[PDB]
Formats: structure tokens, C-alpha cells, sequence
């Protein structure tokens, strides 16, 4: 059987019927050998003393039940003199001695234990407490684990230990962590996130080797803050670097939604500072913050912002909230307001390159989209899009632009079972004031303008033909869908040369791509098209009407030469009209376990596939897998699509063909092994590789990891560099709902992540 | 034997329907909505008075961008964006069917380019959510099947 029910076996029971509601004026059982006194308000009873009101369930030798002073309302006190048990659908408790005030709620018990009902955990204390309404667990000189009974694995102990229900913290004074009978650390304070509501047990200290820092651990401490609001304190020694890195992460909640903040700082570094000799500090330190919300379901805000003291940051230090794979630090705010038929949003976006050949990079200083939609006028559709923006570069001697964007677009959509038509047209129209222009136009031949115009019509129109066919030959049931599509799409020339651009990339594109009205992102270029886009896609659908199939392919053909009348792109070859652009696309789910995918892209001015990409998976569970995994990127279409020095520089002129391996077993319910392995095909290098072992049980969870990834480049030896880490984590299970198995995460841990392709 | 299809991509019993969800006018109610609305379904507030109406309620997206690939200095050469989105159909009187929709699209970074490529970003995005509400759509055959068979 899997682990969570394995857990469940030493879990106790809850019998008896679950009582809905308060347990106020419900009927109390009184069982026991004497009563003594005057019963309403002082009571004595004895022997083999039963008593039942609501879920609980007390039992004792006696029984004492009293009534009180501060005339008030009523004062109700019990008391339990010997083998005393107590029982409901949360806890257990048994002890010598036992009080309780009914009204209040508030309880002792001395000498007592505890044990969950329902979930994991049990401790013992010299005097266990509930207080505030059993919103907090006083353990004096008490003692805690999620261990099942007999199980010695790990306790908490402490000279004062308080639980609150509410936050979900546990406070611990002179807090000590036992293996078995053995302490392993002292704490005179500690904070623990542990609560039924809780995603993740508590964290205890860890280590790990690395090429880059030697040998590291860390010390996380919970701190909780306030309500709302949380943080994490982890002091992380790294060797190598002779210093500590202080890791801080701080957690919200608010009206606004919810965000992170962390802050990692390392105030001097070894290495950096060897290989920085002139430099004025070696302090490495990094600044995130993400945060994401809707509020009254009109507001949206979202940050997402990283910053970091240098270039080198994540090449150095542990990837997380980054990683070494990223060419750059995105820095980005946005405020906007969203109902039905209508959106206005203000936006920030500026970046941190890290390689220098240029770091620098325009900024987006603010940025305004309005967007407002009417769908009845006539049987036709009608649309505006607005824009106003700031481009400032981070150099002093670069062009500063403002543009102003106005989209107004109508349509009419016709539609039938077997059929689709759309037809748009739509009025494009630009202004752009730039300045600075001086350090620029010295030295280019092509002058920018220091006021831009730039309006021009768009005709789009579009259409779909669905036919089917029954395919008893396949397969009882099984359907075939036939579904041509045709575009065609004409916007006239305008050069474009004295516009700086800014915001436009060349875009990929892919099956669904080959229909797009644009061919950069951005406004600073819009194409000129005359152009006929045409394609198919084939599905099958089995017998249950799921579809099982899909295959599309379609090209572009080009009328007339696409042009923005500064273009700058290295081709191959000079084809200008004609179909340039093909694309294809396929999805085979084979049976419930297997499946694959792949898609293409060609271009006939690369003369060569632009790039493509292949997977096969095999997946029984989140614990077993296997998958294989293929893309390609041309050195013509490198060429093409990246500047120039990315053609003629070693790590990157070969473009990519690179082929993938992932898998994870599971054994005997409680191990994953789990692997992955990443080459590149023209190098006969790796890319990365990655091992690692879990074993889980019900109080806890180690993993062993390794990765050797791509670490960065030696301009001196014209090679690349690898980074090795090899490392142990420990975690405590059954303070949580988790049972897994850890697969899922550790194929996530990896440079090259996992993603699963069905 | 190839016959122009002569059923609706949306089922009949599926043509009236109210769609719900936390996020009523982010961009994916929105694209769902207009995906409804082209296959010609008249939309209802959850407070209509009208019985026997399906109701397609809209989980939260989720979207990954991961790096697919790297050059030979292990520098992200092309991205990954993933977008999930799990919804359910309940029809009022038999059962719950949960559906879900993923999408993949890639595009190649570009350091020098950083704010365009912010916003080629941007526009995969959106576009993402199209397809996603496609897909939402085309599981709608198979909850009408799956339930005249139980
Ligand atoms: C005289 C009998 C004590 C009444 C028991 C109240 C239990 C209700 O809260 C249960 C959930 O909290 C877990 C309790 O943790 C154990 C320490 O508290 C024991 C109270 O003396
Ligand atoms: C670009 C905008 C990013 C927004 C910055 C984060 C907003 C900071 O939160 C302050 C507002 O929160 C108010 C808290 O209201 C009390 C109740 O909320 C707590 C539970 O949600
Ligand atoms: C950007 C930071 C935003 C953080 C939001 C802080 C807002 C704090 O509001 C908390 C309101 O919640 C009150 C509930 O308090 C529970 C415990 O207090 C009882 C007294 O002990
Ligand atoms: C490589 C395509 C395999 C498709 C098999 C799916 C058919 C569903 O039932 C098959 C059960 O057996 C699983 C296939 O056995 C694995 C060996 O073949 C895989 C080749 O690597
Ligand atoms: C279907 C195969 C997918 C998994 C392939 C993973 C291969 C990666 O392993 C590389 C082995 O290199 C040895 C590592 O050096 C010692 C570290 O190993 C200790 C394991 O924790
Ligand atoms: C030099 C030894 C290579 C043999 C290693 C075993 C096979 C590993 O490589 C498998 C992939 O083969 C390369 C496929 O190339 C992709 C096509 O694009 C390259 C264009 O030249
Ligand atoms: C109650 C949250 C207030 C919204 C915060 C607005 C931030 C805009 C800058
Ligand atoms: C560009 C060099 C200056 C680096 C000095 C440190 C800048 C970090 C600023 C963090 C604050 C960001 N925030 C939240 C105010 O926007
Ligand atoms: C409503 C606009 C109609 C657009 C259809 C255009 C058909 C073009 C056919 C492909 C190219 C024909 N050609 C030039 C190769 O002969
Ligand atoms: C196929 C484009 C570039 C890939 C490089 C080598 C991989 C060969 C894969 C062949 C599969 C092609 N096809 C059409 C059958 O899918
Ligand atoms: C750490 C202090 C424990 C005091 C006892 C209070 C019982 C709370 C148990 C928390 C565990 C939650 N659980 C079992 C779902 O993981």
C-alpha cells in the first residue's frame, strides 16, 4: 500500500457518531460507582467514572463538578483525580490529574500525554494546557513529534512549548531536536510553522558541496511577524567565499493579493574579491519582489522584480527565485483596471543585462494600454487599442522616444457547423517624438526623425472548413476531422527607417503563428503584407469523442516582398516572394500512458529548418516516468534572429540540437530515483545531468541530490565551464498533508526542468 | 466520405450555460466568453431563474516559463511558456465532469532585446489563452458523450 495509508495504520480511530453543531445543551451520560454531595452544584462522583456529552468522552476515578461566585451570569469547574482519559474527535489525553472550566473552555492536565485523532502527532508534557478557546497548546517542559507510536525517529522538546491554531506557529523556549534519545541542537528560542492548515513541515538545518562555493549549510529560522505576514531568516555559510550569505524572505498577505520579498546579502566575498582585485567591495547581494492579485475583481496588480549587484549573481549562487541560464534581471511594476468592456493598464519595464558586450537596454518609463470592446453594432464586432509609452535607455548618449498608438478595428464574424468566415479591417496609427538624436545620427547613415507619422490600413480576412468522416477501419467509434483554414492579409509599405526600434522582436512562428496579422512584437516595425496563409490540421476522435490526434501543417505564400523599410535580418538567401514559411505541428496521445508531440518550423530563406522539437513520454503516475525530448535550432536562423556576434561566437554560432532523457521509479512505496540527462548533439557535450534518491516515510524525508550543469564560458581556453553539486536535505513529514514521494520536485530541481508532455 | 459536419462544436444541451469563475474579467474569462459566444451560446449570470442550465465554472490558470534549451555557455537559448487550466462542467441534475486545457509555445531569447522580448512575451500570452479556451471547447463532445453513457 502507498505511504499515506501505511501512516494512517497508526493514526487512531475516532468511533462514536460525529456530532454537527455546539456541544452546549446536548445530553451528558453519566456512568461511575458513587455520587456524592448536592448535585446541580457540587458534585462528587466515583469508581469507573464514564462521562459523554457532544464528540468528547471523559474518564476517570472521580469526577469533581462545581458551580461559583461573581454573581455575574452563573463558574463551572471538573476535576479528575486519577487514570484520567479524555476523548473527541481532535485529541487524546491521559494523565494523573485533570481540570477544566467549561465556560471558558480553558483545561490543564498534569503529567499528561497527547495524541492527535485523525492526523499525525503526540507528545507528553509535566502540564499540558488549552487556553483562549483552544485557540493555543501550552506544553510546560513538553515534548512533540509526528512519529508514529513506537517510532523513536525525532522529538521537539522544550522548557516551554505554545501552539497557536490560529497562525499556525508553534513558539519554543530552550527548544532542543532529538534523533531518537540523543539532542542534536539547542535553541533557547525558536519559531515553527506547524498547523492542520500547513503546505510544509517545519525546516531543520542542511548541507551541501559544491565547485563553486566548497562546502555550505544553512540555518533557516521561521519567523512569524505579524498576522498576515511571515518571514525566514537563513544565515547560509559558504567556504569558499570565507563569508556567511544572510538569505531573508518575507511572505504577504493583503487586500492587494499576495507577494514575496527576498533579500540575500553576503557583505564580502573571497573569490569575487580575487577576481576583482581594483574593485571598491566584494559585497554580493540580491533583491526580489513578486507579488500578483486582483482585487474586487477589478484592480490588478503584479511586480515582478529582481535585482542583483552584478552580472556573476547567479552563475555564483544558488538558483531559485533565478537562474544561470538567465541572460538578464527583469524589473517590472503594473497597476490596471479591468470590467468587461474595458481595460486600462500603467506599467513599468526595465531589465539588467548581464554579459557585457552591451548592458544596455530601454526601459519602458511608464507604459498606458486602454483597450475598450463593443460586440453589437450591427452583426458587427468593433474594437480600440491605445497606447502611450516612454522608452529611455540606460546610456546617455541613446535615443529617448514618446509614442502614441491608436487601433481602432472592426469586424464581422459569420459562422456555421461546417464553416467560419471573418473579415477585419483596422486603421494603424503612430506618433513618435524622439530626442537625444544627436550621438546617434553621427554616426549611421539612415537618420532618425525627430517627429513620426506612420498610419496605415490593414485588410485581414479568414476562413474554416470543418469536414468529417467516420473511420470504422481504425478503430470502432473513431472519428476523422478535416479542418482547412485560409488567410489572407494585406497591409501597404511604409519605411520605417528613421524610427529607432525599441520594442520589436522578430516572432516565431509556429503553426498557430503562420495566422498572425504581425510579424514583430511591438509597434516600432509592422511589415508591409500581401500574403495568403493556408493550412490544415487532421484530428481523430475515439469512440468517447476524445480527441486522440492531431496533425497540422500549413504555409505562407507572399504576394509581394515583406518590408519595413529598414531590414537588418541576414538571410541565406534573397527568396522574397513565393511560400517562404512552412510550419507543422502533431500530437499523438497513444494510450493513457504514452504520447508524443512535435512540431516544425522552416524558413526557405534559411535554406534549413528554423527550429523544431520532438518528445515521447511514458507516464504511469507523478512517481513513475519517462521521457525523451529533442530541439533544434539552425545556425542560419542564430544568424538571422540574434545580433551578429552571436553568429561568429563559438558558444552560440552552432545554434541547437540538443536531445534530453528524464526518469523516475519509485520502490517499495517509500524511494524515488529519479535522473535526467541533457546533450548537445554537435558538441558531443552534456548540457546538464542530474541524479537523486529520496526515501520518505511518515516522520520524515531525505534526499541526496546531484546536478553538473553549464555554468558559464572561458573566454581564455575557448571552452565551457561545468558546476558540480552533490548534496543531502532532510525534512520532517507528517506535519503536513504530504505523503508524496518528492518525484515531482526533484524533476523540477534541475537547470532544464521537467514538463509533462502527457 | 468526407460530409461537411453537420453537428455544432458545442452540444446542444450545452447552447444555454453560465459561465463562473474568481476572475471574471481577467483574460481568460474573456477569451472563454468570446469563445462561447462565437459558437453561438447565450451566457447567463449564475443568479438566472432558468433551471437545467449547465455551468462552467473556470479554475485559476496557472503559466510556467521554463528555459528548453541552452547554448554551450548555459545561457537560456529558448524558452518554454506552459499555460494550464483546469475547469469543470456541471451539469445540474447528473454529475460533475472536470476538463483541462495546456498549452505550450516557445520563443527565443534575446538579452540585447530584453524589452522587446518582454513584450513578444506578452503577446504569446495572450494568444495562449485563446487556445486554451479552444481546447476547453472542444471537450465539450466528450462530457455530452460521457453522460448519455452513464
Ligand atoms: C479535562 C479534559 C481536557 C479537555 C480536552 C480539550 C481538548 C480540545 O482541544 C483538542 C485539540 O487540541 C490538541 C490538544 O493538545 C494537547 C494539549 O492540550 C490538552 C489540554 O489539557
Ligand atoms: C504595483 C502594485 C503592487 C502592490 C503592492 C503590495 C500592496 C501592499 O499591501 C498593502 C495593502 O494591504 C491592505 C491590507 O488590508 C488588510 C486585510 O488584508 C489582509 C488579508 O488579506
Ligand atoms: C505588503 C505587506 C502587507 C501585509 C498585510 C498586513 C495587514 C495586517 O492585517 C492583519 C489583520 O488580521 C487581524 C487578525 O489578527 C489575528 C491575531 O490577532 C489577535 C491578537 O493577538
Ligand atoms: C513507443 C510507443 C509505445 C506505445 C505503446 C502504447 C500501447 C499501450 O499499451 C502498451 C502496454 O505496453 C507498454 C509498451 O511497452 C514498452 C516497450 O515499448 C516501448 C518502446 O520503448
Ligand atoms: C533514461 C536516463 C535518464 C537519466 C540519466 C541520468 C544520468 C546522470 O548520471 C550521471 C552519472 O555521473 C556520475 C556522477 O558522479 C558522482 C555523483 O553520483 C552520486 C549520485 O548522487
Ligand atoms: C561522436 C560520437 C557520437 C555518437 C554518440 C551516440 C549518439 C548520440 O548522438 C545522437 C544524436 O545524433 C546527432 C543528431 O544530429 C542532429 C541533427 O542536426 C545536426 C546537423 O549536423
Ligand atoms: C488596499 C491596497 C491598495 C492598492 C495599492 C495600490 C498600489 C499602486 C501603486
Ligand atoms: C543601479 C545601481 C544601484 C543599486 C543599488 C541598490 C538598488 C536596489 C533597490 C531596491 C528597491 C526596489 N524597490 C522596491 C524600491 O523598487
Ligand atoms: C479574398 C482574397 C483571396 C485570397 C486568395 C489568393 C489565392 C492565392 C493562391 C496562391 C498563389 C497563387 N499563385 C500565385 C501561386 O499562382
Ligand atoms: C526534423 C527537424 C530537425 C530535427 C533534426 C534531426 C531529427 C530528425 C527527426 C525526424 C522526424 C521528422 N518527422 C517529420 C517524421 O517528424
Ligand atoms: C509543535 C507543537 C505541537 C503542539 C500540539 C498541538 C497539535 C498540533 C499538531 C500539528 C500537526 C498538523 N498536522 C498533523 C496536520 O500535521
Amino acid at each position: 500500500a502507498d505511504l499515506a495509508s501505511q501512516c494512517m495504520l497508526g493514526v487512531p480511530s475516532y468511533d462514536r457518531p460525529l456530532v454537527q453543531g455546539d456541544t452546549n445543551d446536548l445530553p451528558v451520560t453519566i456512568n461511575a460507582d458513587h455520587a456524592k454531595g448536592d448535585y446541580p452544584d457540587d458534585a462528587v462522583f466515583t469508581g469507573s467514572v464514564d462521562i459523554m456529552q457532544g464528540n468528547s468522552r471523559l474518564q476517570a476515578d472521580e469526577v469533581q463538578l462545581h458551580q461559583k461566585e461573581a454573581p455575574g451570569q452563573p463558574v463551572r469547574t471538573v476535576d479528575a483525580l486519577g487514570n484520567v482519559h479524555y476523548d473527541d474527535n481532535q485529541v487524546i489525553l491521559k494523565g494523573p490529574k485533570g481540570w477544566a472550566n467549561l465556560n471558558t473552555k480553558d483545561t490543564n492536565v498534569w503529567e499528561g500525554d497527547y495524541q492527535m485523532v485523525g492526523r499525525q502527532g503526540r507528545g507528553k508534557a509535566d502540564l499540558m494546557k488549552q487556553r483562549g478557546e483552544n485557540r493555543y497548546t501550552i506544553l510546560d517542559n513538553g515534548s512533540f513529534t509526528s512519529c508514529l507510536p513506537g517510532s523513536d525517529t525525532w522529538s521537539v522538546v522544550g522548557s516551554e512549548i505554545i501552539h497557536d491554531r490560529e497562525e499556525q506557529v508553534a513558539e519554543i523556549w530552550n527548544a532542543r531536536f532529538k534523533v531518537g534519545p540523543v539532542p542534536i541542537f539547542y535553541s533557547p528560542y525558536l519559531q515553527l510553522p506547524v498547523g492542520d492548515k500547513r503546505r510544509s513541515g517545519f525546516l531543520i538545518p542542511n548541507a551541501k558541496y559544491t565547485t563553486t562555493n566548497y562546502f555550505e549549510f544553512y540555518l533557516p529560522y521561521y519567523w512569524n511577524i505579524a498576522p498576515n505576514m511571515d518571514a525566514t531568516i537563513t544565515p547560509h555559510y559558504m567556504h569558499r567565499r570565507g563569508n556567511i550569505m544572510w538569505e531573508n524572505e518575507f511572505r504577504y498577505l493583503s487586500q492587494a493579493g499576495a507577494g514575496l520579498m527576498e533579500l540575500d546579502y553576503l557583505p564580502s566575498d573571497k573569490v569575487y574579491e580575487d577576481e576583482h582585485p581594483n574593485d571598491d567591495s566584494s559585497r554580493r547581494w540580491l533583491f526580489y519582489w513578486n507579488h500578483s492579485g486582483v482585487m474586487d475583481q477589478v484592480w490588478r496588480f503584479n511586480v515582478d522584480y529582481t535585482k542583483v549587484s552584478d552580472p556573476s549573481y547567479f552563475n555564483d549562487f544558488d538558483n531559485k527565485y533565478g537562474s544561470s541560464t538567465d541572460g538578464y534581471a527583469t524589473q517590472k511594476f503594473s497597476v490596471g483596471y479591468a470590467v468587461q468592456n474595458f481595460n486600462a493598464t500603467v506599467s513599468t519595464k526595465q531589465f539588467q543585462v548581464f554579459s557585457e558586450q552591451n548592458t544596455s537596454s530601454y526601459s519602458a518609463e511608464p507604459q498606458l494600454d486602454v483597450n475598450y470592446y463593443q460586440n453589437d453594432v450591427g452583426p458587427f464586432d468593433t474594437r480600440i487599442y491605445g497606447q502611450a509609452v516612454h522608452f529611455v535607455n540606460t546610456r546617455d548618449d541613446m535615443p529617448e522616444a514618446t509614442r502614441v498608438h491608436l487601433e481602432p478595428t472592426i469586424n464581422l464574424p459569420l459562422s456555421n457547423n461546417w464553416g467560419s468566415i471573418n473579415t477585419e479591417a483596422k486603421f494603424l496609427a503612430t506618433h513618435y517624438q524622439q530626442t537625444n538624436l544627436d550621438w546617434y545620427n553621427s554616426r549611421n547613415t539612415t537618420k532618425l526623425d525627430e517627429s513620426v507619422n506612420r498610419v496605415m490600413p490593414q485588410f485581414k480576412v479568414d476562413g474554416k472548413m470543418v469536414f468529417e468522416r467516420d473511420m470504422e477501419m481504425l478503430a470502432p467509434g473513431y472519428t476523422q476531422t478535416l479542418e482547412p483554414r485560409a488567410q489572407y492579409l494585406y497591409v501597404p509599405y511604409r519605411d520605417q527607417s528613421d524610427i529607432y526600434n525599441y520594442d520589436s522582436s522578430l516572432l516565431q512562428s509556429d503553426y498557430s503563428g503562420l495566422f498572425r496579422d504581425r510579424t514583430y512584437g511591438g509597434l516600432d516595425r509592422i511589415a508591409s503584407a500581401n500574403q495568403v496563409t493556408t493550412g490544415v490540421t487532421s484530428r481523430i476522435y475515439d469512440d468517447a469523442a476524445v480527441e486522440r490526434f492531431n496533425i497540422s501543417v500549413g504555409q505562407i505564400y507572399y504576394f509581394t516582398e515583406s518590408r519595413t523599410g529598414d531590414d537588418n535580418i541576414t538571410w541565406e538567401n534573397d527568396d522574397k516572394t513565393g511560400s517562404l514559411v512552412w510550419a507543422g505541428d502533431t500530437y499523438w496521445r497513444i494510450s493513457e500512458r504514452w504520447g508524443l508531440r512535435g512540431g516544425i518550423q522552416y524558413d526557405t530563406r534559411l535554406d534549413n529548418v528554423a527550429t523544431s522539437n520532438s518528445s515521447i513520454e511514458y507516464r504511469r503516475d507523478e512517481d513513475r516516468l519517462v521521457q525523451l525530448n529533442y530541439h533544434y535550432a539552425s545556425p542560419e536562423y542564430i544568424q538571422a534572429t540574434l545580433p551578429k556576434y552571436y553568429s561568429t561566437a563559438e558558444q552560440y554560432k552552432n545554434g541547437i540540437s540538443q536531445v534530453g532523457a528524464v526518469a523516475s521509479r519509485p520502490i517499495a512505496d517509500r524511494w524515488s530515483i529519479v535522473g535526467a540527462y541533457y546533450y548537445d548533439t554537435n558538441a558531443n557535450k552534456q548540457a546538464d545531468s542530474m541524479l537523486g534518491v529520496q526515501y520518505s516515510s511518515c516522520c520524515y524525508a531525505i534526499r541526496v541530490g546531484y546536478e553538473r550543469k553549464l555554468n558559464g564560458w572561458d573566454n581564455d581556453k575557448q571552452h565551457a565551464v561545468y558546476d558540480n553539486a552533490i548534496g543531502f536535505n532532510i525534512e520532517l513529514r507528517g506535519l503536513s498533508s504530504n505523503y508524496g514521494l518528492g518525484t515531482q520536485e526533484m524533476l523540477r530541481s534541475n537547470i532544464l526542468p521537467y514538463q509533462n508532455t502527457l | 466520405g468526407w460530409h461537411l459536419r453537420d453537428t455544432t462544436q458545442v452540444p446542444s444541451t450545452m447552447k444555454v450555460m453560465i459561465l463562473d469563475s474568481g476572475d471574471p474579467n481577467g483574460p481568460l474569462s474573456r477569451a472563454v466568453r468570446n469563445q462561447l459566444r462565437l459558437n453561438g451560446v447565450e451566457l447567463l449570470d449564475k443568479e438566472t431563474t432558468r433551471k437545467d442550465v449547465p455551468s462552467l465554472r473556470l479554475g485559476k490558470v496557472s503559466i510556467a516559463k521554463d528555459t528548453a534549451s541552452v547554448f554551450r555557455n548555459g545561457q537560456t537559448a529558448e524558452y518554454q511558456m506552459i499555460m494550464t487550466v483546469n475547469a469543470t462542467v456541471l451539469i445540474p441534475g447528473r454529475d460533475i465532469y472536470p476538463i483541462s486545457a495546456k498549452v505550450f509555445r516557445s520563443f527565443f531569447d534575446n538579452p540585447q532585446m530584453a524589452l522587446a522580448k518582454d513584450n513578444e512575451q506578452d503577446m504569446i500570452v495572450k494568444e495562449m489563452y485563446d487556445r486554451a479556451a479552444e481546447q476547453l471547447i472542444r471537450k465539450l463532445p466528450s462530457i455530452r458523450a460521457a453522460d448519455i453513457r452513464s
